[PDB]
């Protein structure tokens, strides 16, 4: 629970301070460094490496794809921040503080995804036999979620949100393509690289999918406040449905 | 070889055959639109054929290289969506055409080519058959390091950091030409010789070669403007500049000495096309 | 003893979760939210639950009637959808808010009505485990003739197609109320029926009881729409023959129609029994 | 357009008018007929008639489905060029002539799609087996095909368009919705009536959406000329190659729809 979540949130982000080593040249890396780490962290990270331990595997094995996520959500929150002058994308009042300049930020943008990618694909133990298949699959899961039909058609959507006049089905959506495909893909890769049945692998993408889209349905509230509860309670319900002890009962705790 | 022209145009048509196929249009349709826009906009589909090529090279089956030639080129489209945005070179115009923010705004622009981007790797690890997981997932490592901090993006950044700077010497011109066009073209070789079924001395070549036409293009380049900031004359004079060019023409075309002269033919004639070209 | 007001209240809840799931949004998102809009904005559900108490009542469970269920009310909902556009009725309340077309155009809440017509027949079709082929068949069958030219539609236009005719024969008003509003709840009953595995004499039977508060629960839109007000209801007999022996009438139908019943064991028909004065007696 | 397939078109009127028949009260079904035959006529209704030949089975077969695909397709026609008040769709140009007025053609196109279904269920043979197995499936792909999926995302898509300043990518998007998803549903259930087996639907279906698509694009041609040869031999070709695997003196005529 509380130090649980923590422990998780650090050896990610250990692992991936020991992988983005700021050197030469510091004008690539240098970025690169600073806007990985200056990303608020994204529960799909810490639900990857949940369900992993979950289906019994250990940690490290689902390392190189809980930092994958991480990237791609980085990346993804950096250029959905960038000052564009065409006012194509509507100006979202929190607006963030930029060290570096836009042409920099989308090129980091640009180098940290495939980063992910490479940090999976170079992370394949030759002694490990399943390690090929399971990752050849993470990486399909990953890139699935962060491409035109995931998060990126979350993004382009949350962009038609009048506040004042935006019914929550629709928020809902906004928040089940931007962050509930990218939990679900978590969880759903956790429990993959852990060696889980597709019984479990499917229940345990379900729960992502909803559990996102709560998060994120909570994100929304700060801004416009049509917070209903009928909705808060739809999900965690489907969510905890999904559930078919502490770490069986523990994913429990984000809807509480 | 005998019709290099009739060559190239064959890859390319089975190539944006399969680009056609692989990015349809579907919702949200702005996103996929504009993907479309600039990926199926014709153009000669260097990298793509470099990929093809390689993997036949070493009895490869351009079936099987055909997803991760797809890959590359999305890649590329992508880069050359970003690189035309406002904040970066602001170019209005592409080829005759509007660039894509103009055509779909900003925010479509960078999403549909980060749509691209994700996408190539999807592709390529879903789509490709006819080789095991070990060697796709490794396949996919190889583009991963092709287009980040160590390549691509990589050679795109000290370009936009050096604009300030105009006293770049060779070694600085030759690291942004390394990373931001020898980069992808040794990715794409280097993918279809190992989808390919490559031995890992051939694979080696074939980044060498790569590597040579990639700094090859960029140095012909800059001698024909001068036989019509920083250039390869500016820093070693066009006589030189030349003589760089054939050397590098040379090398590149020993790399292939060994593979079946026949199977070779191809590269070694667009090694010569990027050195002989009056444009 | 029966407890109605729970039994009902329970039934909803039941109904408007499977209405919710079955209609979920998705691209093209403007013409889903238009469909949920106004199908998941809570209405009383007095088709869906005629559906699953025939079903109930002849063998049947709820599980096999629910897709059945859910459609009349899907179709329904596309009915009144299409009912206040400017073309027809031009309202603006609907369900205590504003109507569809209000909300997202004239031209969204025609095709996601049509969309709600076209669906109700997929998901029976699909939806529906637990009833042979040719028994699924046969009821979309019974609810494409209800909600046509013979049934629903065939009311209506008759009904917009009289706009000055004042000599309204008891002939006429009769074939509006038993197409425009019995023919649906006829279906209802008669799906359910059908689906549960009931003899042709239940069908028969619940069909003719359907039928009669039919004629019922309009002779009620009519007292209702003419004694509440705008407000409460949240969107004619009580004319030719007045308020008051419109209420001499009504009765005759509820115990003629409770008559039907009869045929069943009283403790299964508690249900119709009981959704048949909840029926004549509500408040909108 | 070439004499088999009027054929067959006339056959689908006949079979229309025989099971439409004015009657009181007249003022349901004098709507209710002419509306039917008012809409164009659709390929997706003829090719589920031809379909079914291709793979085997009789066309008469195909008859309740190919009328249902008919007036499913009118209900939908008639309710794109309804006169919306506020201005909601794009009041395009087309303005077609209308017999009716709004409120009774809203309506008909609400009589005309259940009809569909109605016949579809009174089709069901009791010297038949399968019947109600095809029968059924068959109102999966036609509700479907007539969907919020389907035809109505193309019908609502559609009116983002803004005359000669809209992308080719984006109208073919377009017709493939509201004429592709159709006729590849006209093919799949000709297909399957025939009794056909999956690998073929499938190609079939694949044909259709294709051949739907192209069609679609051939009367989006007027509407702006512009559609350079390539859109049109790229769906041209693209449906033909689907049909490799299928012989005989109809085999070659399904080819020629498109060729
Ligand atoms: C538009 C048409 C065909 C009207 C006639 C049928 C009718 C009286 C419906 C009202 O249903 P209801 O009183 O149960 O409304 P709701 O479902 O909102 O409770
Ligand atoms: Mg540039
Ligand atoms: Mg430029
Ligand atoms: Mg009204
Ligand atoms: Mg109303």
């Amino acid at each position: 629970m509380q130090p649980y979540w923590a422990a998780i949130e650090a050896d990610i982000e250990r692992y991936l301070k020991k992988s983005i080593t700021i050197r030469p040249p510091e004008t690539v890396f240098g970025p690169m460094h600073h806007l990985t780490f200056a990303a608020p962290a994204t529960a799909a990270s810490t639900l990857c490496l949940a369900a992993c331990e979950l289906v019994g595997g250990d940690r490290s094995q689902a390392m190189a794809a809980a930092a994958a996520i991480h990237l791609v959500h980085a990346a993804a929150y950096v250029h959905e921040h960038l000052p564009l002058t065409d006012g194509s994308r509507p100006v979202s009042k929190p607006a963030i503080q930029h060290k570096y300049g836009p042409n920099v930020e989308l090129l980091t943008g640009d180098g940290i995804v495939p980063f992910g990618f490479e940090l999976l694909a170079g992370s394949v133990d030759p002694a490990r036999t399943d390690d090929p298949d399971r990752i050849l699959r993470v990486i399909i899961e990953i890139s699935r979620a962060g491409g035109p039909e995931g998060m990126i058609s979350g993004l382009h959507r949350e962009e038609e949100i009048v506040d004042g006049n935006t019914s929550l089905d629709f928020i809902e959506y906004v928040c089940k393509k931007k962050y509930g495909e990218m939990h679900a893909c978590g969880a759903a890769c956790g429990a993959i690289l852990g060696g889980a049945a597709e019984e479990e692998i499917q229940k345990l993408r379900n729960f992502g999918l909803y559990q996102g889209t709560l998060r994120g349905m909570m994100e929304m509230k700060n801004s416009h406040q049509l917070i209903d509860e009928n909705i808060i309670g739809k999900l965690k319900e489907l969510a905890l449905e999904e559930l078919g002890g502490k770490n069986a009962e523990l994913m429990s705790s984000l809807v509480a | 070889m005998f019709d290099f022209d009739g060559y190239m145009l064959r890859k390319a048509k089975s190539v944006n055959k399969a680009l056609e196929a692989a990015v349809q249009m579907k919702e949200p349709l702005k996103i996929h639109e504009s993907m479309r826009y600039s990926l199926l906009a014709g153009g000669k589909r260097v990298r793509p054929m470099l990929c093809i090529a390689a993997c036949e090279l070493v009895g490869g089956d351009e079936s099987t290289a055909m997803p991760a030639a797809c890959a590359v080129e999305m890649i590329h489209t992508m880069s050359l969506m970003h690189d035309d945005l406002p904040c970066m070179d602001n170019d209005d115009l592409r080829r005759g055409k509007p660039t894509n923010h103009m055509a779909f705004g900003e925010s479509v622009a960078v999403l549909a080519g980060d749509a691209l981007l994700s996408f190539a790797f999807e592709h390529v690890a879903a789509a490709t058959k006819g080789a095991p997981p070990e060697r796709i997932v490794r396949v996919l490592g190889e583009l991963a390091v092709s287009i980040g901090s160590e390549g691509l993006v990589a050679g795109q950044v000290v370009d936009v950091c050096s604009e300030g700077m105009a006293e770049v010497g060779l070694d600085h011109l030759e690291f942004i030409h390394h990373h931001k066009t020898a980069a992808l073209l040794q990715g794409s070789v280097v993918l279809g010789a190992i989808l390919g079924g490559g031995k890992e001395e051939e694979v080696a070549k074939l980044r060498k070669f790569a590597n040579c036409i990639g700094l090859l293009f960029q140095v012909v380049d800059d001698i024909l403007d001068v036989t019509k900031k920083t250039t390869y004359p500016k820093l070693i004079g066009v006589e030189k500049s030349k003589e760089f060019a054939d050397r590098l023409n040379r090398e590149a075309q020993e790399q292939l000495l060994h593979f079946h002269p026949h199977r070779a033919a191809p590269l070694i004639a667009l090694a010569n096309y990027i050195a002989y070209r009056d444009n």
